[PDB]
């Protein structure tokens, strides 16, 4: 950076881009997230204000098995024919009842 | 009769101030700072010439470009002297050392008579005499073993 | 190069240094003339004489065998066509080698040497100018004296032509490549038109380069520094051919031998600056891939260099020390042009000059005379032992034919070339060199025997 | 005792400790590390044995072991070494003329003389229980990829071998299309018939040149110019690569950069391609050889001529070690086959490709010299008893 | 020195030790080596005690000495004189050896007899002066008659090979060594000969090739033969060039200039593959390596392209082709092209290798060694580079002297009729010259087992009176005449022979203390 | 520090001093959007700086450091609040009442 008057535009931007995901894929009326990689202490807080389940650092093999067996579709990233950000909410998966036993 | 030119400056092209970045943008500037480099050396050069420093003396190194260029403009030059010696060599010929080249003039330029390059022992050594206002001296002991010349020394 | 792990032997280590970095031809001499005052300064002790008694009395004693030395000196040496006196002078020193096969080709290039190099209204010889390079193969006889330079040539193309008749050698020191300065400069490219402007920056610079030797009429090239690969075609299409990574002092020895100046940078390239040279050429031996420089003519050189080959390492890298005796020894004459003659004749004489002053006078010091002039004749009577005659049979033939006449020239030899007159035989040594001997020998005596006490350790740890 | 077809196999336990059964004679010394100067002239005596001719190997050291043994007497009656020399050359010279009188000549056009030929070199090996099925595969993988009767070289490294645990030696396969080992990232398809293969050695990843590159970041937007330009960039090869009409993508396995990114996964998953990776640069040649495609560098000369083609390129599900490729079926097949072996000990496996290899060079040895003898110690009789005649 | 001992750990000797240590380390040196001199010498097989030991047969003296490891101070001297025998002339190393030895043994018999080793010396050097001129009176020149030169070096390389491996292969070995040589037609550069080394076979399957072969196959979709093609080789840099000037960055602003860049960077590797196809050429061979950027340009245009050959691989192509290097691409009309016939790949022993069949001003070969084992084809190797660096140098010094013992007699004559002209201090030493130069065809007699007390005798009362010609026969075990039977050996090797053993002598027999120093990590 | 590989290049002598005002203009744009709800006492799981104290002082604010994560778990289901990530992102059901 050459002025210090974008500084803090640069430094929101890394969380505004992170929740601007989190916001069209829980829109969709999606409830149970599952996630291989890692969902960090900020992003949360966007399950517990919309009453999402937010399940982190699962297993390759067991996400396949499950959104096999639940008509869902393994996405990584955006996609789609130049779309910024879609997903596709029509291929979600389905369930009867998640519950933690 | 020359002039000695007693310097603290580096006669080599990396001069460099360790903290500098030249970030250039296009290959007609990129030229002009390797032509700047050149420039910078050979200003330092043109400083000791037209001033009669014939013999020149600096504690820092000198490169293999200001070393060619003395001796096509028929000048002397002797890099990499100690403190202990440049102190008694501002003494002997009654100048004064110069660290910036450019405020050399004529009243911190030394003088001698005889300036040779002599082979007492083997190796060469580059002696001053002829100047009648030395306040100093050089005693310089020749002996057949080192530890002969360390109790010549200590006598 | 012993291992000697003695504080007195030691400094005979350092006597004999001494020797060879002041004048370098009596080494062997200088110690064995030590061993002789301290053996005869043994029997001096028991007889109850102190040690600083014989030191002041070797003082005295060494005293005259300086001013008697200076009694017969001359030498008609010119550098012009009187070389006789300097051949004769270097076969002395080189016919106790293992040149004694080339002992009249070998002390001819040792002669003329020196004489190329040396500085006639100083009186000063440098030995930088002087390269002694050595190759196995050939023989003894092949050694010739290259006036020129001779460096290992590393045509980068294996096509360049491999003989130059008439050479305007362009000496520089910038490597050809583009110009890379000496601080970080991190070049940013933005645009695909900076890229483009990358390509023809660097055609451009390799073709001003290569133009800018073309324009001086040079033929011939000499780098310190490397050379890249799109420079190496730019040579051979413009009928340039040039050597790569070449040595400090090596170009400084080439801008020398063809009267040249090392040029900086690529801008500053003159026919002024331009150096002449003839045959340049390589030469491979035998089955090896050096292709050493061979610079047959030239256009007065104040650089010559000797190229000394034979049958093993052991006989090239002897003939290397054996020669730059015999270059030190012509050194030694343009500094004092006064000689002595060799062969034990000197230290005859310089033995009966301690004798008569003996007697003027006798009071103290006259034990510590003769014992210096019994040492002085170790030295004749170890060339008779080495001859195979006898030592005290020989020596007293030559010693009471100085005391019936004037004292000439009369030394011993192996053969003994018929008569004992060193002044027909043709030894001739420096006065200076012996004068040296005799000086460095008494000063190491008195320091090995004004001592009495010895304050060494035990065991290493 | 491991020569001839009742002979037994020997196993070297090595410092490592990677032990293996072995037959062929060439092996077996390699393995041993004999200590003696003169036992290791022996060793490469049956190594280039396994290159010339591929099945003389163990014979080599039975010949050599009795020619010397022969020479015992021969030193202790007065026998100078130079004259042993000379006269072992003449018998050498006259050797020859003796196995050529035995020789039949034969063409390469008849099946039964070359199936008599490669069961022999069966016999002695572990498989020769298995002489029904590796003998006829042994002579298919060579009479189909040396072009015959117009050529009398051909080179083994057109015959890849892959080794995979489980089942056993009859599961074996002469599939003449590409098999390989690597895995199908993703592997939600694992099949598709009617395919076009081609091979790609770009980098379908972010954009980056050999010299240094850097992004500048000043700016709130700038941020979306970087996610989202390099969204489209990677758009533009899939899109490149979709128009095209392949369905089997192959990428070579780069080191300095990354190959296919998690980006450019996605993109091919839903255009319905698979896509292999991991691809070896010493692996190009076979596969260009085999299904006829091109090594594509750069994505402006991918075009429909550098493809290939393939009936039914999918991933065999396997019971044992894994899984694997199998292209079957290709226009214009080259001069390139794969034999897959199988076994259900990793020993097994290791002294078929062994026993593969000995069959193969003895159809090597009848493409250079049409000519063959009688076996079993038939033509050692006939140079004892010519040579003794010789002699006298 | 012995008496009160000032050194650490370091020992000496003088004049009892010395020159018996001397001798008997110099003496074993020649006798170990004696047994490999001749045409029916034995030879040896050198190992080690492990750790890759890398056994490797050889019958050069040069070679079984610079691997041993001699402990002794004085038969190191040996060593490297047998050293630059092979590096000069490249044969006699063993010759050599053996002469400087027989020297040493004939001057420890005069230990007894109470003469000085500087008399020794003087006497050897009027000796090695009488033997200079025996063999240059003896050499016979060849300028024209081509017929007789040609016919000259086979018995060259004949004497050459026939102490070697290659002992029933002189009707085949020969033409491999002469022709080789011949086909050179200027300096004897001693590379252009590249040896090629392939298991299977024979020695007498081995060949000369009439064109070339090399390694690293024509790329992966271009055409492997190519008839009546233009060769053009080059030692340029084809893919991630990185263009001399280090300190420079792409700096942008987005990734979209970056697809930019890294697309001008192809087209600039397009633009240097269609420089180089604008000469019409069909091959190309690059020193260093081509990636796969450059490899489909040259691909789709049906021209080949052979990566990373050898750094000497492009040296002997500009040989054998008649072109250049040619690493820049910027004038085509100023580069010279390569011409050849077919760039078909042949199959040697189970390796693909590229012959370029018909090529040329072709002044360079390639010999294809085939052996039964490895050791045999390490020992054909250094067998035919013994035989090829002698005919490089017979082409430049075409002056023969008779071998097979013919010109050591020669020599020893000469000696023998000056040692009657001396005094008797001088005249014990000349003898023994003389009688060490009996001592090689003594060496060459007994190796075959033949009676050599009285072969050598029947050559010295043969060169007593005439026969200038008269040498040993080691076909039958007889006398005979060596321009009949044609065993000749060159003017050059014969004079090293003579004047490096002479020199080395002359360095053992004037030393008289060895000092040796205290050895580092050794205890 | 973000996670980022933010440098800046300081070329005028008014930049300086602008971004050490900017780093406690931040602070002050957090401490506002939390005294929005008027609360009385402040508890987060991280470090709290001076500067932020010092909104939080003339606010009649009292602050806690550094409570662990799962004592504000149990204080969340106590006093019925919800651990939020983002003060700018403070609404009126995340304040624990009844306390
Ligand atoms: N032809 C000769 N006749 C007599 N004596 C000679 C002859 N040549 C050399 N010498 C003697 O041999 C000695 C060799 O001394 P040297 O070992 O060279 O001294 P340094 O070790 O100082 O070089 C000389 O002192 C000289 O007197
Ligand atoms: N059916 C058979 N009947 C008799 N002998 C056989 C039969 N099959 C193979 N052999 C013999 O077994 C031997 C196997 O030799 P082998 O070890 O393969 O030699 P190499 O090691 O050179 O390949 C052959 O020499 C052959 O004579
Ligand atoms: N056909 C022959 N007849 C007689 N003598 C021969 C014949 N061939 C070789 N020789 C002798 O064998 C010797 C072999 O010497 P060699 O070991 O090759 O020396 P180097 O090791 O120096 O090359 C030669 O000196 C030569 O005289
Ligand atoms: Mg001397
Ligand atoms: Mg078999
Ligand atoms: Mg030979």
């Amino acid at each position: 950076i050459t002025d210090p008057e974008k500084l803090d535009q640069i430094r929101q931007r890394e969380s505004d881009i992170t929740k601007e995901r989190i916001q069209k894929i829980l829109a969709t009326g999606a409830n149970v997230i599952l996630t291989t990689g890692g969902i960090d202490d900020m992003c949360l807080k966007y399950f517990v204000e919309a009453g999402a389940m937010a399940v982190r650092r699962v297993l390759k093999r067991d996400l396949k098995r499950i959104a096999k067996a639940s008509g869902a579709t393994i996405l990584s990233t955006l996609a789609n024919l130049e779309g910024e950000e879609t997903f596709e909410a029509a291929m979600l998966g389905q369930a009867e009842e998640v519950v933690q036993e | 009769n020359p002039k000695i030119a007693l310097l603290n400056v580096e006669l080599e092209l990396k001069a460099e101030k360790d903290n500098a970045e030249i970030r250039v943008h296009t290959v007609e500037d990129y030229q002009a700072i390797v032509d700047a480099e050149w420039n910078i050396l050979y200003d330092k050069l043109e400083k000791i010439h037209h001033s009669g420093a014939k013999v020149v003396s600096s504690k820092l190194p000198i490169g293999d470009v200001a070393t060619q260029y003395f001796a096509d403009r028929d000048m002397f030059c002797a890099g990499r002297v100690p403190e202990e010696d440049l102190k008694r060599t501002m003494m002997a010929c009654g100048g004064s050392i110069q660290t910036s080249v450019n405020a050399l003039s004529a009243d911190v330029l030394g003088r001698c008579q005889v300036f040779e390059e002599t082979q007492i022992g083997g190796e060469r050594y580059n002696f001053f005499t002829g100047c009648p206002k030395a306040k100093t001296c050089t005693f310089i002991l020749r002996g057949g073993a080192e530890q002969f010349m360390e109790e010549t020394e200590r006598s | 190069m012993m291992d000697v792990d003695h504080q007195i032997a030691k400094l005979m280590v350092e006597l004999s240094k001494s020797q060879d970095d002041e004048i370098g031809d009596g080494t062997t001499g200088v110690v064995v003339l030590a061993g002789a005052l301290l053996e005869e300064a043994e029997q001096l002790l028991d007889r109850g004489i102190h040690p600083i008694r014989i030191a002041d009395g070797y003082e005295q004693a060494a005293r005259v065998a300086i001013e008697h030395l200076d009694k017969i000196s001359d030498s008609v040496l010119v550098d012009i066509k009187d070389t006789e006196p300097l051949i004769q002078t270097a076969k002395t020193t080189l016919g106790s080698k293992v040149v004694n096969s080339c002992h009249r080709q070998m002390a001819e290039i040792a002669v003329n040497a020196v004489l190329t190099v040396a500085d006639m209204e100083r009186r000063d010889v440098d030995f930088e100018l002087i390269k002694v390079e050595g190759k196995v193969g050939g023989r003894l006889e092949d050694t010739k004296l290259i006036k020129g330079v001779i460096v290992d040539k590393d045509f980068s193309h294996p096509q360049m032509p491999k003989k130059v008749e008439d050479a305007k050698i362009a000496i520089l020191t910038c490597p050809f490549e583009p110009p890379k300065p000496k601080t970080k400069h991190k070049l940013d490219v933005t645009s695909v038109e900076d890229y483009k402007a990358l390509q023809k920056y660097e055609k451009e610079k390799f073709e001003e380069m290569i133009q800018q030797i073309k324009e001086t009429g040079a033929n011939l090239a000499i780098c310190q520094w490397g050379f890249d690969d799109e420079a190496n075609h730019l040579l051979l299409q413009n009928n340039l051919p040039a050597v790569r990574w070449v040595g400090g002092p090596e170009i400084e020895l080439i801008a020398i031998a063809t009267g040249g100046r090392i040029v900086p940078r690529f801008s500053e390239l003159t026919a002024e600056k331009l150096g002449f040279a003839g045959l340049v050429q390589e030469i491979s031996f035998g089955t090896t891939k050096d292709k050493m420089l061979v610079i047959e003519q030239c256009k007065n050189s104040r650089a010559v260099t000797i190229f000394i080959r034979g049958g093993n390492k052991m006989i090239i890298e002897e003939a290397k020390r054996s020669l730059h005796d015999a270059l030190c020894v012509i050194r030694n004459l343009i500094r004092d042009n006064r000689v002595v003659y060799g062969g034990g004749a000197a230290e005859i004489s310089c033995a009966l000059a301690v004798s008569q002053e003996a007697d003027k006078c006798p009071t103290l010091e006259q034990y510590a005379m003769r014992a210096f002039a019994d040492a002085l004749e170790v030295i004749p009577m170890a060339l008779s032992e080495n001859s195979g005659m006898n030592p005290i049979q020989t020596m007293t033939e030559v010693r009471a034919r100085q005391v019936k006449e004037m004292n000439p020239a009369l030394g011993i030899d192996c053969l003994h070339k018929g008569t004992n007159d060193m002044k027909q035989q043709h030894v001739i040594e420096t006065l200076i060199g012996k004068k040296q001997q005799i000086s460095l020998a008494t000063q190491m005596v008195r320091m090995i025997l004004k001592i009495d006490d010895i304050r060494k350790p035990g065991e290493s740890e | 005792t491991s020569l001839g077809p009742k002979g037994m196999d020997k196993m070297i336990q090595d410092g490592k400790g990677d032990v293996t059964i072995t037959n062929d004679g060439a092996t077996i010394l390699k393995q041993m590390q004999v200590l003696h100067p003169a036992a290791r002239m022996l060793v490469e005596l049956s190594k280039a044995q396994d290159i010339e001719a591929g099945d003389g190997t163990t014979s080599v050291v039975i010949i050599a072991g009795s020619l010397l043994d022969s020479c015992t007497k021969l030193l202790q009656k007065g026998i100078h070494p130079t004259i042993i020399s000379e006269s072992f050359q003449k018998a050498l010279e006259k050797g020859i003329e003796i196995l050529t009188d035995m020789s039949r000549p034969v063409e390469l056009s008849d099946r039964e003389t070359l199936l008599n030929s490669a069961t022999t070199s069966l016999n002695s090996k572990v498989v020769s229980q298995y002489s029904s099925l590796l003998s006829p595969m042994s002579v298919n993988a060579v009479m189909k990829v040396i072009d015959p009767a117009t050529a009398t070289s051909v080179d083994l490294r057109d015959i890849k071998i892959v080794k995979k645990l489980g089942g056993t030696i009859d599961d074996c396969e002469l599939v003449e299309g590409l098999v390989l080992t690597q895995k199908v990232s993703n592997s939600g398809i694992t099949r598709v018939e009617k395919a076009k293969i081609g091979l790609i050695q770009f980098c379908l990843s972010a954009p980056k040149t050999d010299m240094d590159n850097q992004i500048v970041v000043s700016d709130y937007a700038q941020m979306d110019r970087v996610l989202r330009e390099e969204r489209a960039y990677i758009l533009n090869l899939v899109k490149q690569i979709k128009k095209t009409g392949c369905n089997v993508l192959l990428i070579q396995k780069s080191i300095l950069r990354d190959a296919l990114s998690d980006l450019a996964l996605h993109f091919l998953n839903k255009m319905k391609i698979m896509v292999i990776k991991d691809i070896e640069r010493e692996d190009i040649e076979f596969i260009c050889k085999t299904i006829g495609t091109k090594p594509v560098a750069h994505i402006d000369q991918f075009t429909a001529d550098m493809l290939g083609s393939a009936e039914l390129a999918e991933e065999v599900n396997l019971n044992g070690s894994g899984k694997l490729l199998k292209i079957t079926g290709c226009a214009s097949p080259g001069k390139t086959v794969t034999i897959v072996v199988r076994g259900s000990n990793k020993l097994v496996i290791e002294e078929a490709e062994r026993s593969i290899h000995d069959a193969l060079c003895v159809i090597r040895c009848l493409v250079k010299k049409r000519a063959l003898i009688a076996g079993g110690g038939a033509p050692e009789i006939e140079l004892a008893l010519r040579l003794t005649e010789y002699s006298r | 020195a012995p008496v009160n001992i000032f050194k650490a750990g370091a020992d000496e000797e003088r004049a009892e030790t010395a020159r018996l240590t001397s001798f008997i380390g110099a003496i074993a040196i020649g006798d170990l080596v004696k047994s490999t001199l001749g045409p029916k010498g034995m030879d040896k097989i050198l190992l080690s005690s492990g750790r890759d030991a890398s056994l490797m047969v050889t019958n050069d003296g040069a070679t079984i000495l610079k691997n041993i490891g001699v402990d002794n101070p004085a038969a190191k001297v040996l060593v490297d004189m047998s050293r630059v025998q092979d590096d000069e002339v490249g044969d006699g190393t063993t010759s050599v050896t053996v002469l400087a030895a027989e020297l040493l043994r004939e001057a420890e018999s005069l230990i007894a007899k109470k003469i000085h080793p500087q008399t020794i010396i003087a006497g050897w050097r009027e000796a090695t002066k009488a033997a200079r001129e025996a063999l240059l009176s003896s050499a016979v020149d060849h300028g024209s008659d081509e017929v007789k030169f040609r016919q000259d070096l086979m018995n060259i390389a004949g004497t050459t090979l026939s102490s070697k491996l290659l002992t029933h292969h002189k009707d085949h070995f020969t033409k491999l060594a002469v022709e080789a040589v011949l086909r050179l037609k200027g300096s004897g550069n001693l590379e252009a000969i590249h040896i090629i080394k392939k298991l299977g076979g024979s020695l007498a399957d081995s060949y000369l090739d009439e064109g070339f072969l090399l390694d690293k196959k024509i790329g992966v979709n271009q055409p492997k033969r190519i008839e009546n093609a233009k060769i053009l080789i080059a030692n340029t840099g084809m893919d991630t060039d990185k263009i001399k000037i280090f300190g420079s960055r792409v700096r942008v602003d987005s990734t979209a200039k970056v697809a930019e860049i890294e697309h001008a960077e192809k087209e600039k590797m397009k633009e240097k593959v269609e420089r180089i196809l604008k000469h019409g050429i069909n091959c190309f061979i690059n020193r260093q390596l081509i990636y796969n950027y450059p490899e489909q340009l040259f691909g789709a245009a049906g021209v080949m392209a052979i990566e990373h050959a050898d750094f000497a691989g492009v040296e002997r192509l500009a040989l054998v082709t008649g072109g250049e290097i040619a690493s820049t691409f910027d004038h085509p009309e100023l580069v010279k092209l390569g011409s050849c016939k077919l760039i078909e790949e042949v199959m040697i022993g189970e390796d693909k290798l590229i012959h370029f069949s018909g090529v040329a001003l072709g002044e360079a070969c390639t010999i294809v060694l085939r052996g039964a084992t490895q050791q045999i084809l390490d020992e054909a190797e250094r067998s035919l580079h013994d035989a090829l660096c002698v005919l490089a140098q017979t082409v430049k010094d075409s002056r023969t002297v008779y071998g097979g013992g013919c010109s050591e007699m020669l020599m020893a004559h000469a000696v023998t009729q000056l040692a009657n002209r001396t005094p008797g201090k001088e005249a014990v030493a000349m003898e023994s010259y003389a009688k060490a130069l009996r001592m090689l065809p003594t060496i060459i007699a007994d190796n075959a087992g033949y009676d050599s007390a009285d072969l050598v005798a029947q050559l010295r009362a043969a060169h007593s009176e005439g026969n200038t010609t008269a040498g040993l026969d080691m076909r039958e075990g007889t006398i005979g005449d060596m321009a009949i039977l044609g065993i000749t050996e060159s003017f050059q090797v014969k004079r090293q022979v003579l004047l490096s053993a002479a020199e080395a002598a002359e360095v053992i027999l004037r030393v008289d203390n060895i000092i040796k120093a205290a050895p580092r990590k050794r205890v | 520090k973000g996670e980022s590989q933010t440098d800046i290049e300081i070329t005028r002598e008014e930049d300086f001093t602008r971004i050490l005002q900017m780093e406690e203009e931040y602070i002050q744009q957090l401490c506002e959007d939390i005294i929005q709800l008027k609360p009385d006492v402040v508890i987060t799981e991280k470090g709290i700086s001076d500067l932020a104290q010092h909104y939080l002082m003339r606010a009649n604010i009292t602050a806690i450091r550094r409570v662990r994560k799962t004592d504000n778990n149990r204080i969340a289901r106590a006093c019925g609040a919800r651990i939020v990530s983002r003060p700018e992102e403070l609404r009126e059901d995340d304040v624990g009442t009844g306390a």
